[PDB]
């Protein structure tokens, strides 16, 4: 076992085969236009006890919804939510498709910060007509928007050699969200800034970049699988509430995310099925100076670890997680006790140890580093969970 | 007021709604470059170098031709302040004490005060931090900065302060760091009233570009040598005090 | 913008780098007889305004 | 998975537009050709409809390495004839490929042909003649006997396999083979009849 | 003018003029495109945007790029003729034909 | 008036009129909603709002 | 005279004394010192367009 809240026993797990990605195609683009019943880019959330929708989780080609929420004028009901998309993402469709012809669709590459940034200007009035010739990539996604100064500077900007954009609104909070302890958390990707995020090509440029700047709230890698390039993901120090006992920054929600999804995804491993990902986690890079010894930031970034070398949890996550349950784990993370298990966060290299089941040593090129000198002394097989059986049952 | 559930909305909805309204749409913290590390030194500490904390956001100007816009923090801080009033006028408790033709006119001022067309939240996102950038490496006193914090409570700096000696027969300065301590600081007034108009009623010359404006705004500056001598006077305070010690 | 000219020259002497050190301790120096005054601080804020 | 081609079996689709009644190009027939030399002796469904305002069709079929052994036997592959897809003015609406399409199952009388197939491709070495004692349904021997082996096959009907440009020697005829006077101009070393003496 | 580098200063006059409009890439951080034209003076501040052309996308900077290419092959050519005599009147001249 | 350029002034006269109000999608950063509709003269600044 | 091509253009012109196989005291002459490749002047734009 246990650091601060029990963990499962021996049994640790990891998925093996990743698969491999395609890009982004003017193909695809104009088929996620115009949404059809079958393929469309947002999925509902709901909640559990009332079973009614709540959130809505947003996909590719809508994922630069980076202002406010009173500029776009949505509905607050899904069913008119989303015959108002439908409605406006035609408008939109015939625009990409008068400048730029459909017999042009064969093997050509669209740029995904423009894509995004495309319908987040559109749908927030806010001049995309100078975004739509820079649709079309040449010679790589981000140096064809380095040098320009034709979009606004809220989506993305340039400082040399690194390109800034601002991810925005994972999750879009409806009408009859009340923060009940039902309802789903939504770790502060609700809101119009909590991080920022910065492209370039080579690490060693943004390692310069991060000298001068400063790293105060803390940095955030992916090391495995870039979206669109290698970046990095800074937090700011907005504060999502969401659980009444905790107060939970920016980037420590945006931590815990992605440890409790590795989490959830080590005990689905059957060592058959490809991911997308190997490992889901963040392990903080630069701030670790600046974050407080024994506090949040630093027992996520355990469990961080601890996630990425493939260990499983105590207690089961459910498929979809509740606002009660997660308040839950962090009072039981933030408790007293001591760390048993043998690894430490470092700023330099995340390491793996020799008989941890990933193979995502050998699949990407480096920031994971096969450590030989630690070992842990557990044996690699799934856990095994079953019903609830709500009568008491005799013993002997 | 640090949990907002504790406000019930069945007794007190607009208090809920202006501690939503704070806790939401309030400005964060943003950093800025400024400063030649190179021939200059850095002097501040507390922070790394070549940055600045300032309390607002900022966006880089985009265009040498400004022109009006309403799409920042600031703008939307006044409209949501607008619009709290106007729940306070629509409050059906609150709205028979007032009569007709009253109620009208002040939902028209609110509704017109929020659409008033001041170029002051524009400049306070877009030209006061570079000129903030440009004006800070040459004063005589140079930035002395500690952390702006938005709202988290535990982390808000209370105590700066400085030591000149070791304290009994301990050596290390940050053994009698401690209970050496001297607590630095002031603080200053201002007034509500003319911050509240320069940020309502603020304007631009009728055909300004920027790059010709800060081209002859900043080129009589720099043919002074006053921020050349102070780093020849440190010098010599930084040596007096060895010689002494 | 200002400009340096190119071309061999006779050597010159004009001391004006310090390292980091040298200006943080002239700082610290410089906060702590200003600190609590209040009336040296406020002339400097009406000349930066 | 996703699928690219790499692996020995899986599923492979195209699509080339066809606007009209167009006699199709030599590229689009060395395609289709390219195709059908790919994957040999599977089911090949078609779809016809206007994707992204143009018409267009695809040709999905399943690749497999008994297909993958019969492309081995021929120095140069044969060309279809555009006949029958140049008369097709209809819009065939597509649907999602899968992997294994018979949902309802192998029937016993399949079942029971792998089960002598197995058995001939089992008796056949490499490096040697055969001959068939009757087609069967399909011409299914040339994916089971290895590459080098040259073969023959005899029948009642004219086949349908493409003449010519093999790898090794192989004869197509028919001649209703319980006659007399015809295996003395053949030279084999072992027979194969299966599913055709009753 | 006899200057050795008349063009970088006849295409960063209207490089400095077209700023905000259009954008081209430096070398550094340090010389922004906006740094006046009168700087211009030796060979070694010569931009990369301007020794090769391709570096000036045309959706980024179109009449700045055009007026790349006109300075690039429009401008006037040196040429020579001759004057004086050999064989007498001597000839004074230094690192050139005499 | 025998300008071709009439109707786009006529039209964004009550864009400049609101502006906050309510807005239209624009083309770029300088021929904005706000800027003044008598600098709407050539048939390249016609927006396509 | 040179135009366009970089790595021909001249810099600097200087004058030397001592003969080619001695080492001596590096005496650069008075003409090396200009930025230019001579002694600059200015002409006004106005008069020659």
């Amino acid at each position: 076992a246990n650091v601060w809240g029990v963990r499962l026993a021996d049994s640790l797990s990891s998925p093996t085969i990743e698969t491999r990605t395609r890009h982004y195609t003017l193909h695809d683009f104009y088929s996620d236009l115009d949404a059809s019943v079958g393929k469309e880019p947002w999925r509902p959330l709901r909640n559990q006890r009332t079973n009614e929708i709540v959130a809505v989780q947003l996909f590719r080609p809508l994922q630069g919804l980076v202002f406010d929420t009173q500029l776009y004028g949505f509905p607050g009901t899904f069913s008119q939510w989303e015959q108002f998309m439908k409605e406006k993402l035609r408008v939109l469709k015939y625009e990409v498709l008068r400048i730029y012809p459909i017999s042009t669709y064969n093997h050509d590459r669209v740029n995904v910060f423009v894509a995004n940034a495309l319908v987040g200007a559109f749908l927030s009035n806010q001049a995309f007509y100078d975004l739509l010739p820079l649709l079309i990539v040449n010679d790589t996604m981000i140096s064809d928007l380095l040098g320009t100064g034709a979009a606004l500077s809220q989506f993305f900007q340039s400082h040399g050699e690194v390109l800034e954009v601002a991810a925005g609104r994972k999750y879009l909070q409806m009408n009859n969200y009340s923060n009940d302890d039902d309802d789903p958390p939504l770790f502060a990707k609700d809101l119009s800034d909590y991080a920022k995020a910065f492209y370039s090509d080579t690490y060693e440029v943004l390692d310069r970049f991060f000298w001068t700047h400063d790293s105060s709230a803390g940095v955030l890698v992916h090391y495995d699988k870039p979206t669109n390039g290698n970046h990095y993901i800074l937090g700011t120090l907005t504060q999502m509430v969401s659980a009444p006992p905790h107060i939970i920054n920016a980037t420590d929600a945006l931590l815990l995310e992605s440890c409790l999804e590795q989490f959830a995804a080590n005990v689905r491993a059957r060592s058959a099925q490809p991911v997308t990902r190997l490992d889901q986690c963040y392990h903080l890079r630069w701030g670790a100076q600046y974050v407080g010894e024994d506090s949040l930031t630093y027992r996520l970034g355990v469990l961080s670890l601890l996630a990425t070398n493939g260990y499983q949890l105590a207690r089961p996550i459910p498929k979809q997680l509740t606002n009660r349950w997660l308040s839950s784990f962090v009072s039981q993370v933030v408790s007293d006790g001591i760390n048993e298990t043998p690894l430490w966060p470092q700023e330099r290299y995340v390491q793996i140890a020799y008989d941890s089941p990933s193979v995502v040593d050998g699949a990407t090129q480096y920031g994971y580093v096969r450590r030989n000198q630690l070992r842990l002394g557990m044996r690699i097989s799934a856990l095994q969970s079953l019903s609830d059986t709500p009568a008491p049952v005799q013993w002997l | 007021f640090m949990n907002i559930q504790l406000i019930s909305p069945i007794d007190a909805p607009i208090l809920r709604q202006w501690a939503e309204i704070i806790h939401r749409y309030w400005p964060n913290p943003s950093q800025i470059r400024y400063g030649t590390p190179n021939v200059f030194g850095s002097a501040n500490l507390f922070t790394p170098p070549e940055v600045l904390l300032l309390p607002i956001d900022h966006q880089p100007a985009n265009v040498t031709t400004p022109t009006l816009d309403f799409t920042n923090e600031l703008t939307n801080w006044r409209a949501r302040v607008c619009e709290l009033m106007k729940n306070l006028v629509d409050n059906q408790r609150y709205q028979p004490g007032w009569t007709q033709s009253l109620v009208s006119s002040m939902r028209g001022t609110l509704g017109k005060l929020k659409l008033i067309k001041s170029m002051t939240p524009m400049y306070l996102q877009q030209l006061a931090p570079v000129e903030l950038a440009v004006i800070a490496p040459m004063l005589p006193f140079p930035p002395f900065q500690v952390p702006y914090v938005r709202l988290d409570r535990d982390r808000v700096p209370t105590m700066v302060g400085v030591t000149r000696q070791s304290r009994d027969t301990i050596t290390q300065p940050a053994l009698s760091l401690s209970t050496t301590n001297t607590t630095v600081g002031v603080p200053l007034a201002l007034d509500a009233r003319a911050i509240t108009v320069a940020l309502l009623s603020g304007k631009y010359p009728p055909d300004l570009v920027t790059n010709v404006w800060y081209a002859d705004a900043i080129y009589p500056m720099y043919a002074d040598t006053e921020v050349f001598s102070n780093l020849q006077r440190d010098v010599i305070t930084c040596e007096a005090v060895q010689t002494l010690v | 913008t200002v400009t340096s000219p190119y071309a061999p020259s006779v050597n010159r002497l004009m001391p004006y780098r310090i390292s980091n050190a040298e200006r943080q301790i002239s700082q610290i120096i410089r906060v702590m007889n200003i600190g609590n005054n209040a009336t040296v601080i406020q002339p400097v804020l009406q000349d930066i305004s | 998975y996703v699928d690219d081609g790499s692996s020995v079996t899986g599923i492979e689709i195209i699509s080339i537009e066809n606007p009209g009644f167009s006699n199709m190009t030599q590229a689009a027939r060395v395609g289709i050709s390219g195709l059908c030399a790919n994957v040999g002796n599977a089911r090949k469904s078609i779809a016809i409809y206007e994707s992204h305002g143009a018409r267009v069709l695809t040709i999905t079929s399943r690749r497999s390495p008994a297909s993958a052994r019969r492309k081995a036997r021929l120095r140069y592959l044969p060309l279809i004839d555009p006949r029958s897809l140049e008369v097709q003015a209809r819009t065939i609406l597509p649907s999602n490929p899968v992997l294994f399409d018979n949902i309802n199952g192998a029937s016993p009388h399949v079942c029971l042909t792998m089960m002598y197939n197995f058995e001939v491709s089992s008796a056949v070495y490499d490096g040697d003649v055969v001959l068939d004692l009757g087609t069967g349904p399909e011409a299914k021997i040339l994916e089971l006997i290895p590459s080098t082996s040259p073969v023959t096959c005899v029948d009642i009907r004219p086949t349908a396999q493409p003449n010519g440009c093999w790898n090794v020697r192989t004869t197509f005829l028919e001649l209703d083979y319980l006659s007399d006077g015809w295996i003395t101009g053949v030279r084999g070393d072992i027979v194969t009849c299966m599913l055709s003496l009753g | 003018t006899t200057d050795p580098c008349a063009p970088v200063k006849a295409f960063m006059t209207l490089a400095n003029m077209m700023v905000g409009f259009e954008t081209i890439p430096m070398d550094n951080q340090i010389y922004t495109q906006s740094r006046r034209a009168s700087a211009f003076s030796t060979p070694h501040t010569w931009p990369r945007c301007f020794m090769n052309i391709q570096l000036i996308s045309p959706i980024d900077a179109p009449i700045l790029r055009q007026w790349a290419e006109i300075i690039h092959r429009y401008w006037p050519n040196p040429s020579q003729i001759r004057y004086g005599t050999p064989n007498v009147f001597g000839s004074a001249n230094l690192f050139t034909p005499p």
